[PDB]
């Protein structure tokens, strides 16, 4: 499991690969490890699959009744304290084995500068969160390898396709690396998914490309 | 009695309806269209309840609002609870109704509030939009082709009736809207659609500039 | 209150 | 009768609020002026509800008093919780307006106050200043101009409403308004101002020195 | 007087009841047959209250569908206490009558709700059907042949009385019942049946094109 | 009230 | 202990064996394991007898109760967001020791094709699940030996028929590999049980298909 | 005037417990019988309260019916702390008297109920049966013969007291029973007798053929 | 009210 | 201790002997371990005397009241599902100590055939149950010395006294077998008790028949 | 009541 | 009429306080002195709340006893809970005009007393002495020179405010005092000063002996 | 991490390092540690770095609380009365590892000579505070080497200027000795951040010149 | 009453 | 009332 983030010049984008495994027994080929909350954020939950499920969903209600309420959305910062106040609240089921280590990945709409309007937020276990001025991030088993991989790569980070390639071949290299966290499956034709927030907002790429890009690295690197 | 009093509250919350702005909500070709005549900016009439419902009413403003919160909070425990396509409008009216009847019976004052429900068919689905207007004392009434909310209902409502084209398109629909609630200008009215094309939220507005430039 |  | 009960409960806030000072709080060119005639220099009638929102209240003291403490409360509350940006002045009157629809039903006795919510735009940041008139029964009404409380509104109103000018100078528009409020000396007053042009917190008094040689 | 206080809420109920449709449930050769003038689609009167007990009333849609969710919840808590099998129609209506006659001691609004409790033969097993009628002030009546429920019931009755066939079939008993109620369309009609040939659960519902072709 |  | 759930052609199938042993001693040879908890969805639930017994119940109860309340049944998602709050309802019991792990297939009515209408649900300790994309899926002790079999033995599942045969061979393979589950015994007449959930619903296997295929089986490998 | 609440409240129960059906619980040969002119088959006013012990009441169903359900209870309460033999009908009929007093004086509407407490020798031992009647007011009365109940009970007992025999045979008494209470067939009837030669429970009902030959 |  | 039932063509007996002891000393000669709870089920509770002895009470008290309270005794199902229901109460009394295991046995006037109207089920200590199809139960102590022997010896079950006989031969089984079983005392004339329930309900032996059956087989055995 |  | 319940109300706390003993307290050279008329030794009706804040008040001894108590431990937790020095008396007479205000409105028997809060600069620091009056209805006034509490206020208040000095010394304000209150003896009296030159407590008591050569 | 603070002639400065470590490993390199409450206290908080955040949020929106609601801010001891008491409340998460250790400085508009209405208050981990009478004040991991460094380097504060100078030189030489404080990154041009407080109030130093003095005290190291 |  |  390894789900990363960078930003882009106009956006973000981030993804997660498709594997989960109980100990050493691979369980899932296919695990969606992204979730777009909302058009401008997307969240990837390291840890506990089903504690990931459940906090994607707890969130997601949690910004849509807030929005629905007050009829306007919630702003970067106050969507960042919910996310760290909840975190702040699993601490007591963390300890037990249930951790869930969230990354965000968010489009501020309110910024000035929609060139840096891209956001990544980091937090820790103990609720802290911190944004991602450097300009990326990468949160699982195999983050520090594609942490170590996509900080030498990000010298080629432009736009969309540069970022998403980039991001693509440091999740190849944390499942090349790390045992827990999954690769291109192309028997299967099982690849990592992805969403790209901008100004538009947060979608997902096709899997048509993530299988070309995974396809050219893997050829460049044979 | 207690009769005299039963009538006393009835036609306090009647004459309190009396004394409220029009709100008309059509089923048009993208779904229901809803119109409201509010001059405030930041007062709101109409609202989203869920993701192909919407919310409609005319009365005290704090009073449907609180409803409508309370209504929020219910599709928001019901849609989390078991899952988001389990959450009805037919449901959501029955327990609008029962909370409405609850109120008039115990509470000192009844609620000036008459309550409209809209729901439209999923995205990549069809069904007719269903239209569940409740009154106060919790008589719930489905509407098949338009909702007449507010004031005087009648002059407005036979408008509609006379010029009500079924999936009327919406800047015709519109358009017949206005002329009917005429008997406003593009400021000093709100409007909002539960859009059926839409993937997950059918609720979106219409406001300023759309709004103008379509009428 | 407000009725409108 | 209930409605003759209801009716002897708002003409009892109507005469309490008759019975006191004038509070007015109009939009110039820094933002929001805050002007009350209040000789007492302990008790103050023009308060800080937020970083870009002031308190104005008209009305028994004890009353708004307890009002504006507990609307604190819940906007340090929703600032904690959420964020500092998303604590807002049209929430806030919300708020205040279900409570005070809520008490003039179920108190014995109403609350005989008028109370002004007001908010500036966040600064390094354009928008008009929006002002909430909320009556004793929550009858919330939004100003973009100005909002007399207290006292004979009529003739204040109007000196104002003939005297009113958009993005007023911060002397001339206080000697407009010391006009409109004779129809008084440097103390005796009360002033404040939501200056925009303060980096968080727009709330700012002017009394004293600074208040005689304003005028 | 309080003897005038118990009067005058026993002839407000008979009057909510009296001014309501008409629901009749019969006993024929299949089991227990259900029809009711239903012009509401998303409404029913009609429902199951257990696999072998359906549920029939006549009133304010809210206070006996509160009553049928009650009976529902509660018919579940006693099949998981115990058995599936414990469940009986007799301790349910038993259950409706000390609830009545409860809210009807003290609640201030009695309920103008009267209801009707079926319980059908086991399948694979011979029982006659078991027909209870529930009155607002908690009385029951164990009737062997029909049962009328709201609105002018005598015409009904006495139609049902003179026409009234012992192990009648569906068609027949159908045409029956609407010769009793006429004195309808497809539509505005509600119908459903506790069929004792049903393994686990008799009630089932006849709507539509079934419940147009039949007639 | 409601009946039908 | 194993269950198994594959999906044929327009349905699904699932069937259960009747070993319960006490540790070494065994208890009961003829135990039911597969639940019909509705017309288009059964359960199979391995795990403690009397606690996956009462799960049968409590859930069947809780499924029908909402449908009489609000007059229609629950949807696919909303059925297994109930199982997965029950299953981590029971987590202080599975701590405890009080184990049940289940299994949920059922035939979606709402599918836009009826022919891949079934559904298999896979559900893991913390009360997480996955549907099963793979077509089959086994649980209980000899849940591996099965899984294992049934990846073989998946290319001859054509129909109900040859699904049904292939779920039995794979009990029959789960029996013989593991002492705690429980295979065709011939002198008693005892089978496994299990179910068959198609576009008319859920029905039950008659006993002399069980028996015959167990059997043919048997030949096969004798 | 409290008095003249008082006096109205009794005379509501008199009227009440008059205009309802005869109860007449009797010593024979046997031990106790029990008769009731119930027409309805599920419903029954005759019951067992304890191994040696049976019920018997007459007025709204309801009101005997629950108070019936909490003495059982109670007993079986009584039964388990301490011991079978620790269970006596007098202290039941205290308990009965208590809860009927406090009915009558706390609760707004008192039950229109008439009780009897019977109780009868155990197993091997001889003793007279006991008969205690209750009233609403909590006037618990020891009847050494007979027990009367409901409409107007001055014929019925004129004709028990006529017609009384002490050790009377089952036959005797049953014919003695139903010649007093004419002033019917075998259907309508409820019959159950606390029958001493039973070991431990006594209570048993006679109905149907045995009923319908018996008589 | 119900004697029966 | 040891406690055995077994159903016979027609009806069920079911039997329990007398001793109790305390760790190598034994506290009781004639300890009653069968209970008839009504007419047409009697229940033996194996564990802790004092703790079978309250709950065979409440379980008595509880029918009893039920049948009371609704004018109607329970169905079979509900009569175990209550016993189940207070075993799985008993786990916090079970789990330091206070050990109760249920045997309970019951003629269903409610079967089709009366002839097979006899029911056995036997509940383990997670509270669960099993009505048993092989025909006999056995439980206590020697339980499985008792199974061990009518397991030969219920070819000979024919009727109420065939099926007492071998009963008696396999309580005197289990009291060889196992010294906390207590077997037929001859010097002070204790043998262990029985019940018999049938369509007429259930039947207590008569202490006479009893020690005539276990005087012959005795001879037997010598 | 105070209003000043 | 709720009117006329406030009228009688508000008159029956006018007669208590105008039937009750008068107090005097004022703003001197040293700071305030509390002169009230106490023929009672062990009934006191001045009392120190705080460092520099003491206690007046007019009205039923039981009364002002427990508010002053109240106040007490109010202010001893706000010492406390922040900080010493930040406990003013602003804010004490402000809770004390919100609970008079509670009181007046919820509790049915109004309290008939007055009171006075006095506050004195800090040791080694120089203010004003503040004096705060509230009466029952928790109207609060703010009195720079004196306040004078229940009685015949008038031809007192005329003869302090004729002979009121500031900055007066302790033996001219005393004397002063006394003329205007004859308007008695040694005894009969409580004398009470917060001195300002106090370090911590400026509270302090002059009685008999001091009193005496004071006169 | 550590924190620093320092009277100097009419005012006080107090700086904090930007190192955040998780273990060996660095997490964080630009973290602002430095908080301004309010206009004329600012406060530094050593320890966890969740906690400390929140306890910066939360003791800021007390005080403004407090002096909306009374329309007047507390006083001096007031304010470190409270900040104690959270300290103090803060001890059951303290000795579970939620540390968090506060640096208070503030300038006491209140105190009669204006040269030294600058305070500083160290408060230990019972929630015991002490005035700084010395004049400078460091807490952190490198708070004793701080200390020790500024303790020779006081003869030399005279003013702003003098003060941040020794201040910065003091958090060089804590992040010199020990690896959990950071010292200038020049490369990345990050260096601490610091705040002076005088009758003024509280500023923000720009960071000008921070990088201005680190350099020239680096060139003197060199 | 007190006053006093 | 049962006075006896």
């Amino acid at each position: 499991t390894t789900i990363v983030a960078l930003k882009y010049p106009g956006g973000v984008v981030m993804a997660g690969d498709r594997r989960s495994t109980q100990g050493n027994m691979i369980s899932g080929r296919d695990v969606r490890k992204v979730y777009i909350t909302d058009d401008y954020t997307a969240t990837g939950i390291a840890g506990t699959a089903a504690v990931a499920v459940e906090f994607a969903r707890l969130y997601a209600v949690e910004l849509e009744h807030y929005e629905k309420l007050e009829g306007v959305p919630l702003t970067f910062a106050g969507k960042i304290n919910r996310l760290a106040i909840m975190v702040r609240g699993n601490l007591a089921a963390a300890m037990q084995g249930l951790l869930a280590l969230p990354l965000l990945a968010g489009y501020d709409i309110h910024a000035s500068d929609p060139q840096s309007a891209g956001r990544i937020v980091s937090f820790d276990a103990a609720g802290g969160w911190n944004i991602e001025e450097e300009g990326y991030q990468a949160v699982g088993s195999g983050s520090l390898f594609a942490k170590s991989s996509m900080k030498k790569l990000y010298s080629q980070v432009t736009d969309g396709d540069s970022g998403l390639r980039v991001a693509v071949e440091a999740l190849y290299d944390a499942a090349d690396d790390d045992s827990a966290t999954g690769g291109p499956d192309l028997v299967r034709g099982i690849f990592p998914t992805a969403v790209i927030i901008d100004a538009d907002g947060a979608v997902d790429v096709p899997e048509s490309r993530i299988a070309e890009l995974a396809r050219a690295i893997i050829e460049s690197r044979s | 009695s207690p009769e005299q009093a039963m009538r006393e509250r009835s036609e306090l919350a009647r004459k309190g309806i009396a004394r409220a702005k029009s709100v008309v909500a059509l089923a048009y070709a993208g779904g229901v269209l809803f119109v409201a005549e509010n001059p405030s900016r930041s007062l709101q009439k109409i609202s989203e309840l869920y993701d192909r419902v919407g919310f409609a009413a005319a009365g005290k403003f704090n009073e449907f609002d609180n409803l409508r919160r309370g209504g929020i909070q219910f599709a928001d425990t019901r849609g989390y609870a078991y899952d988001r396509r389990d959450v009805t409008g037919r449901q959501l009216a029955n327990v609008y109704a029962q909370t409405l009847g609850t109120i008039f019976t115990e509470q000192a004052k009844p609620y000036e509030v008459e309550l409209c429900v809209a729901e439209v068919a999923h995205y990549g689905e069809t069904k007719r939009p269903e239209l569940y207007r409740i009154t106060y004392d919790g008589s719930i009434a489905d509407e098949p082709h338009f909702v007449v909310m507010g004031g005087t209902t009648e002059p407005i409502a036979n408008a509609l009736k006379e010029s009500y084209a079924e999936n009327a398109s919406l800047t015709d629909a519109l358009r017949i809207a206005v002329a009917a609630l005429r008997a406003l200008g593009v400021a000093s009215l709100e409007v909002a659609v539960l859009d059926a094309n839409r993937p997950r939220r059918a609720f979106r507005r219409i406001t300023g500039s759309a709004l103008q430039a379509l009428l | 209150g407000q009725y409108l």
